[PDB]
């Protein structure tokens, strides 16, 4: 940068999709419990279909 | 069962029967037979002694223990995998899968040629004398007393030495105490209801506790929080 000799970084650029300095609560995180419940209930459904 | 099976010797029942003047010709010899008959007719699994005993299979056949009455499980010794009932009609017969078993007498017919199998079986608790040993549960004792009284009165009625009303009363009382004794030994305790509860509520059903020795049947099913 022009005025600050100490401003430098690496080629790596990115972002965390977080809320207020926390770890990111992703979309998959907030859909995962429902997917697990779906899998368990469909397990019951399949075992019912077998019997 | 809520209560504990404290063992007592067989003539405890003759203490109680012989209170009746009409049962004074009863003996230990008669009590043994009718006690074994009562034990079988009720079919309570808490009255038997659980034992585990390994045997060798020579070729689809193995020698069975002497005191065996009923088998809880058979499994392979090296793997621990349980065996199922054999449905095959030509098991070791060749022409020109998973392991299973079949037991008739002193012989167990497995589908495996040469392995050691572990058998978890039920026997009768014996006395210092080679005799059956009965629970001291006064419900069990009263029901066995009423069983023997009912049989003796049935003989005496076949003779005509007892009134039909007396036999009818004896049969009524024995029937009620038989039902009550059945419920006493079978209704689970608190720990057995925790095991049954942990068997009952599974979000992910567990359907393979036969493979193990039903070890994890009453284990609680934990779901991680997300």
């Amino acid at each position: 940068r022009l005025n600050n000799p100490s401003r430098c970084h690496f080629g790596i650029v990115g972002s965390i999709y977080n809320l207020n300095d926390s770890r990111p609560f992703s979309l998959v995180d907030m859909m995962k419990p429902y997917n697990y419940l779906y899998d368990a209930i469909h397990d019951r459904l399949n075992k019912a279909i077998a019997s | 069962m809520v209560n504990n099976i404290n063992w007592v010797k067989l003539p405890v029942i003759l203490d109680r029967l012989l209170r009746h003047p009409l049962l004074t010709d009863l003996n230990l010899e008669t009590a043994i037979q009718y006690t074994l008959d009562f034990i079988s007719a009720m079919g309570l699994p808490n009255v038997y002694v659980d034992k585990i005993e390994t045997i060798d299979i020579k070729e689809y056949r193995g020698e069975l223990p002497c005191d065996l009455i009923s088998i809880n499980q058979v499994r392979l010794h090296k793997n621990g995998i349980a065996l199922r009932a054999m449905t095959d009609n030509f098991n070791a017969y060749p022409t020109h899968g998973e392991p299973s078993f079949k037991t008739q007498g002193r012989v167990i017919f497995t589908s495996i040629k040469h392995e050691k199998v572990d058998i978890s079986y039920k026997a009768i608790m014996l006395d210092d004398e080679g005799l059956p040993l009965i629970p001291d549960n006064p419900i069990f004792l009263k029901t066995l007393e009423l069983y023997i009284k009912k049989e003796w009165f049935t003989i005496l009625f076949d003779m005509g030495k007892i009134s039909p009303a007396v036999l009818n009363n004896t049969q009524q009382e024995y029937a009620f105490k038989a039902g009550q004794c059945n419920n006493e030994f079978v209704i689970p305790s608190v720990s057995e209801m925790e095991a049954i509860t942990n068997m009952w509520n599974q979000l992910i059903p567990r359907v393979t506790e036969f493979r193990r020795g039903f070890k994890n049947l009453g284990d609680k099913e934990y779901i991680r929080v997300h």
